RNA sequence: AGAAACUUGGAUUUCUAACCUGAAAAAUCACUUUCGGGGACCGUGCUUGGCGGGUA
RNA sequence: GACAAGGGUUCCUGGGGAAGGGUCGUCCGCCCAGGGAAAGUCGGGACCUAAGGUGAGGCCGAACGGCGCAGCCGAUGGACAGCAGGUCAAGAUUCCUGCACCGAUCAUGUGGAGUGAUGGAGGGACGCAUUACGCUAUCCAAUGCCAAGCUAUGGCUAUGCUGGUUGGUACGCUCAAGGGCGAUCGGGUCAGAAAAUCUACCGGUCACAUGCCUCAGACGUAUCGGGAGCUUCCUCGGAAGCGAAGUUGGAAACGCGACGGUGCCAAGAAAAGCUUCUAAACGUUGAAACAUGAUUGCCCGUACCGCAAACCGACACAGGUGUCCGAGUGUCAAUGCACUAAGGCGCGCGAGAGAACCCUCGUUAAGGAACUUUGCAAUCUCACCCCGUAACUUCGGAAGAAGGGGUCCCCACGCUUCGCGUGGGGCGCAGUGAAUAGGCCCAGGCGACUGUUUACCAAAAUCACAGCACUCUGCCAACACGAACAGUGGACGUAUAGGGUGUGACGCCUGCCCGGUGCCGGAAGGUCAAGUGGAGCGGUGCAAGCUGCGAAAUGAAGCCCCGGUGAACGGCGGCUAAGGUAGCGAAAUUCCUUGUCGGGUAAGUUCCGACCUGCACGAAAGGCGUAACGAUCUGGGCGC
RNA sequence: GGACCGAACCGGUGCCUGCUGAAACAGUCUCGGAUGAGUUGUGUUUAGGAGUGAAAAGCUAACCGAACCUGGAGAUAGCUAG
């Protein structure tokens, strides 16, 4: 369930690209789009942060809700399903019986028109949202919460899981699409199933174009630098001595992670 | 062979003009050693 | 050597007004507040020692 | 030819002639003086918002200062009412002429009541490629029309020749492709802060073709222009009057109908004007809105140069400079090439001479790469039809492989026209008759590929690239800018994500060595700062006391110590921790070297193939292959 | 369709010519790209140990292994000139 070419050119061989047919098309429903992409590879002060960030097709921006808390009781239609350039995770558009719009990420398996509804009384359906309180064991959840309100935040990319483990009081151990065991509040919502358009991961950019299309721009290895910019670079040949990164450090296993409140709300994080 | 100056009203007025040196306390002090020189108007804005 | 009290310190733990932080009619800030979560931690101020071609 | 930028009177007239002008100069973009520049409707402003800038309050900060919401500024974009002509020496959608339109204020009447926001709704609100129908601009033909006259060289006596052949407006039961369309009643409060007769959702009803609505544009009638020319004056050459015709056939946009259709993924601004709703307020005798008359129309820009002698280049400089129009004939097409129209120019020293030599060209006997570092350079090839076309391959390609043929004029016949096929005939050395137009092939090294780079000696085998791997990061993320508990990038992202690093399509693969170093983990022991501790030692005082010094014990991270770790830094040898698994090997690596054998050549220090004796190959600083690609580098061959 | 030929346009491959140039980087010829990782206008943002950089120590207003201007400043000059 993707796309493929015949070699009718040499970059074509290989690029593959995502399978469309079960978005509806449709524009992106004016009011619900703040659009302002407003592109910006640098930082606040004119600098250059994050190297090589770059222009590509113009975004705009669909405002998902990413807490689904108000509308607690009350059932909404699924209008469509669509693409959203921002997001590598389908969006769901959602009808309620408030009428009002509301954009949604879309699980996996999500049919279009199917009733979808919020809230502690909420049937642990695909596509609810409810509080971990009340998700049974083992159950596979999306779009959780780091804190009760504020949005969910750990389950947001196309596939990623997090199935529920145990129940502490006042809290809940769940695995994490990274495989840490993390402690988090009962009060939190999710909603249940895998993030859709799972098959993300096997398209493959055939050509240069394709991530500058995406806005990702070349980016230099060190070893080709020289010693003035960077510390692997410079050299009569090629190589490099100590491993280090831009401005120096580690990059295998230098543990990053500081010494914070966090790090006692969770079991056994490594991979 | 496109050379160095290309003209401009507003580039020239926007960096250079007096209200832009006026701005920052480094252009009002290019603004206080022209009158000090007695230049017949430093300050680029409409000489 | 056994009890009471004044306790003063250390560690486990737990709590909530300090402090951090998030949603709600008012987008940064202030407010009430429901509240929510974190929480004497972190952040930060002074001081101790280690690392420190990133720089000089 | 018309503009923007930029320049600044360079424009027009009348004068001038020192200097500028590469010579001259009576001339000039030079000097002097005088004039010229006209806007309710074109562009901007009194309208709007993007990036960005700025910012009361607010968040930071040795100072100065840095941030930051609303708000405000900011066109390169949104919105918005006029067209046709005439004409100063010099302006023109600005003035004059003919007709038109837009808002405002007021007056007469109709109307007859409701108007309806700093707030809601909807809408303005958008991509890329390709494409059907109709049409205009616009261009072409003619024995259509109109006007002028002549013609002669040999002929034509006009069915020859030259020129011209409609723009605006208004009406029209005239033709007309294309294009836009739901209407409504009620329900839910949980939706738009509240409200709402507006919008969103739900449901009852027709929502077939249709049916409305729309005119691009055409035809016609009228009308205001224009119109080839003609008339007279003429102060050197201008001025004023009059004015015919307007056919039939064909071609055609990137413009118009438009916000059409279809497909695609990388998924294509905002805000106001605008249309709906109500809150509040006034009003419900005197409202909205319509019509007719009137008065009203502000500020800035308009000259001239504007692919260049008027702008950037010190120059009247062979350079550079964003947009728009850019006719004709021929030629598959075209903005190409050749000639040419309108229009613009002959480049501000000139004349002779026809030596050496130097530049840019034409031809060349016989030979044909013998030249040379090298076929460097310059030939050869060349367009469109037709036939034909290899190893190898990822089955797309290599491929325009290679190679061969045709190409002009006339007649007849056929056909899907312009045009083409067929048959016959003619002419020249020659028929893409001139101009624009690939030389090809065999075989290696390197990189897969398109791309990128040393502005001004390097375009590559360099960078990047898709794909691969390690490692980090649980979100106020890791990392990065930063006076800083500010703010921001990462990112309005969330492990199918983001950072860092090395490798570098694809295929088969990726070995041995954890001693040293880095990293990850361990933790009995050794060690280790300040601080807590205060044994004891000393000064001074008669004393109380005041005072200098200071030991054990205890006290973190860290290092010693232990284990692991290789797409971590690394190592894989000498007449240590290990010592090269596959692959390749005289190589972009080979010193001895022109290694030895063979191939190619008459002759081969190069190049191909083998061997291995690898001075000093080898597996993601990747090993070995690989079709295709290449202004890559190397050796051969054909052609010239 | 990071497909082909090829104008505009962007570029700069090889030779010659130019070398007190027509030009402080050019001309004729030839050559690469030419729907894309494309070309270009206006507005705007990032700068000195700093920015940028498909990476040459390139570029940062005609000579960048650390720009220009002013200043310390008559730096210091076991060196050369006079
Ligand atoms: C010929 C081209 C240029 O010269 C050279 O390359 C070289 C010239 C000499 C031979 C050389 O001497 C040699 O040095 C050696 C170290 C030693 C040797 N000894 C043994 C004698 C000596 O002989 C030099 C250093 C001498 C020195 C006076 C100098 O520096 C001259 C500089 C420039 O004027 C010259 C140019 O003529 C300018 O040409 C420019 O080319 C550009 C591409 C153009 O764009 C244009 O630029 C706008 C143009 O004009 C600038
Ligand atoms: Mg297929
Ligand atoms: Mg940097
Ligand atoms: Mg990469
Ligand atoms: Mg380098
Ligand atoms: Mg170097
Ligand atoms: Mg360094
Ligand atoms: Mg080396
Ligand atoms: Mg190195
Ligand atoms: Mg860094
Ligand atoms: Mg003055
Ligand atoms: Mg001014
Ligand atoms: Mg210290
Ligand atoms: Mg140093
Ligand atoms: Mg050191
Ligand atoms: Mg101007
Ligand atoms: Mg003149
Ligand atoms: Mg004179
Ligand atoms: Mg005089
Ligand atoms: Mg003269
Ligand atoms: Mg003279
Ligand atoms: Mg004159
Ligand atoms: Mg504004
Ligand atoms: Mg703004
Ligand atoms: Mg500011
Ligand atoms: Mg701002
Ligand atoms: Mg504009
Ligand atoms: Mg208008
Ligand atoms: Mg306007
Ligand atoms: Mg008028
Ligand atoms: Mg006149
Ligand atoms: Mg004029
Ligand atoms: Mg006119
Ligand atoms: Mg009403
Ligand atoms: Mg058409
Ligand atoms: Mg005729
Ligand atoms: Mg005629
Ligand atoms: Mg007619
Ligand atoms: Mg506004
Ligand atoms: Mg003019
Ligand atoms: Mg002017
Ligand atoms: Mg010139
Ligand atoms: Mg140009
Ligand atoms: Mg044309
Ligand atoms: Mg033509
Ligand atoms: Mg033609
Ligand atoms: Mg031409
Ligand atoms: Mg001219
Ligand atoms: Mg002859
Ligand atoms: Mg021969
Ligand atoms: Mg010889
Ligand atoms: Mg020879
Ligand atoms: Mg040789
Ligand atoms: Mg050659
Ligand atoms: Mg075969
Ligand atoms: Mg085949
Ligand atoms: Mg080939
Ligand atoms: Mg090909
Ligand atoms: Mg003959
Ligand atoms: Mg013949
Ligand atoms: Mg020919
Ligand atoms: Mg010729
Ligand atoms: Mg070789
Ligand atoms: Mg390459
Ligand atoms: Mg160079
Ligand atoms: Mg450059
Ligand atoms: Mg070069
Ligand atoms: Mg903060
Ligand atoms: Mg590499
Ligand atoms: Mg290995
Ligand atoms: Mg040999
Ligand atoms: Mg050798
Ligand atoms: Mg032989
Ligand atoms: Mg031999
Ligand atoms: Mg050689
Ligand atoms: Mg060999
Ligand atoms: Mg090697
Ligand atoms: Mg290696
Ligand atoms: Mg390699
Ligand atoms: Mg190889
Ligand atoms: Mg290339
Ligand atoms: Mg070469
Ligand atoms: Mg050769
Ligand atoms: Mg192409
Ligand atoms: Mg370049
Ligand atoms: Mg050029
Ligand atoms: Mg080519
Ligand atoms: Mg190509
Ligand atoms: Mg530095
Ligand atoms: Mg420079
Ligand atoms: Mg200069
Ligand atoms: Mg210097
Ligand atoms: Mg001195
Ligand atoms: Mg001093
Ligand atoms: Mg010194």
């Amino acid at each position: 369930a993707v796309k493929k070419y015949r070699p009718y050119t040499p970059s074509r061989r290989q690029m593959t690209t995502a399978d469309f047919s079960g978005l509806t098309k449709k524009r992106p429903e004016k009011a619900l789009t703040e659009a302002l992409p407003k592109t910006g590879g640098r930082n606040n002060r004119g600098r250059i942060t994050s190297r090589f960030i770059g222009g590509g097709h113009k975004r705009l921006y669909r405002i998902i809700d990413f807490k689904r808390r108000d509308k607690s009781g009350v059932n909404a239609k699924v209008a469509a399903i669509e693409y959203d350039p921002n997001r590598s995770a389908r969006i769901a558009l959602l009808h309620y019986a408030d009428g009002e719009k509301r954009y949604i990420l879309a699980p996996e398996g999500l049919t279009v028109g199917a009733t979808v509804n919020a809230g502690p009384e909420a049937e642990p359906k695909l596509g609810n949202a409810l509080p971990l309180r009340f998700v049974p064991v083992g159950a596979v959840v999306h779009a959780l919460e780091l804190v009760p309100g504020k949005g969910a935040q750990l389950a947001r990319s196309a596939g990623t899981s997090v199935q529920v483990q145990g129940k502490e009081s006042d809290y809940v151990i769940v695995r994490l699409p990274s495989g840490e065991l993390r402690r988090v509040h009962s009060e939190c919502y999710a909603t249940i199933g895998a993030v859709g358009n799972a098959e993300h991961k096997n398209i493959v950019l055939g050509k240069a174009g394709r991530s500058r299309w995406l806005g990702r721009k070349p980016h230099q290895r060190g070893s080709a630098m020289n010693p003035v910019d960077h510390p692997h670079g410079g050299g009569e040949g090629r190589t490099g001595a100590g491993r280090v990164p831009v401005t120096p450090w580690g990059k295998p296993t230098k543990g990053l992670k500081t010494r914070r409140k966090r790090k006692t709300s969770d079991r056994f994080i490594v991979t | 062979m496109k050379r160095t100056y290309q003209p401009n009203n507003r580039k020239r007025a926007k960096t250079h003009g007096f209200r832009a040196r006026m701005k920052t306390k480094s252009g009002r002090n290019i603004l206080a050693r022209r009158r000090a020189k007695g230049r017949h108007q430093l300050t680029v804005s409409d000489e």
